[PDB]
């Protein structure tokens, strides 16, 4: 459902950071090596964590949103979560930043699970809107809440420069406040 | 090459 990398959306690959495609039957995951923590890109077929696991897509959903495709990693509680959800929800952590797994939920505040996604809700999807965790519009003062994956397809996500050598602040904005 | 995760604030 996304063309290039499904984590950062960039469509260009790079010599030491290539686009890697999952050969998983029924899987259309494509990610940069550096966007999924791939240790060594194989000289043949490669499989995303989900397609390597021992259960069918029916049960393998993200704990943090209602969207089904995209690049998943295992969580603390032996669940699953989008890499992009983990990036753009501030309190989500990674146990190992090199391999980018597992995704650590345990420090996610209760206040991220008691919101309704406005994008979902304007679509009239009241069950989906309450599912998972929401990020908050990065505009000062605005308290609009939305799934990371919903803002991704609405084109509402962005990587802004942060204080530090190469610190990225992964954030988003509601339709009112983008740039 | 630093991953997206390693760059997160
Ligand atoms: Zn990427
Ligand atoms: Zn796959
Ligand atoms: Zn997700
Ligand atoms: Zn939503
Ligand atoms: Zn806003």
């Amino acid at each position: 459902m996304i063309g290039g990398c499904c984590v950062c959306s960039d469509e260009r690959g790079w010599a030491e950071n290539p686009l890697v495609y999952c050969d998983g039957h029924g899987c259309s995951v494509a990610v940069h090596q550096a966007c999924y923590g791939i240790v060594q890109v194989p000289t043949g077929p490669w499989f995303c964590r989900k397609c390597e696991s021992q259960e069918r897509a029916a049960r393998v959903r993200c704990e943090l949103c209602p969207h089904k495709d995209g690049a998943l990693k295992r969580t603390d509680n032996g669940g699953w979560a989008h890499v992009v959800c983990a990036l753009y929800i501030p309190e989500v952590q990674f146990a190992n930043v090199s391999t980018m797994e597992p995704i650590v939920l345990q420090s996610v505040p209760h206040d991220r699970y008691n919101k309704t996604c406005y994008i979902c809700d304007e679509q009239g999807r009241e069950s989906k809107a309450a599912t998972g965790a929401c990020m908050t519009c990065n505009k000062h003062g605005c308290r609009q809440a939305f799934h990371v994956t919903c803002a991704q397809f609405a084109g509402l996500l962005c990587e802004e420069e942060g204080n530090g050598a190469d610190n990225v602040q992964y954030c988003g904005y509601c339709k009112y406040h983008f740039s | 090459l630093a991953t997206k995760a390693a760059r997160k604030s």
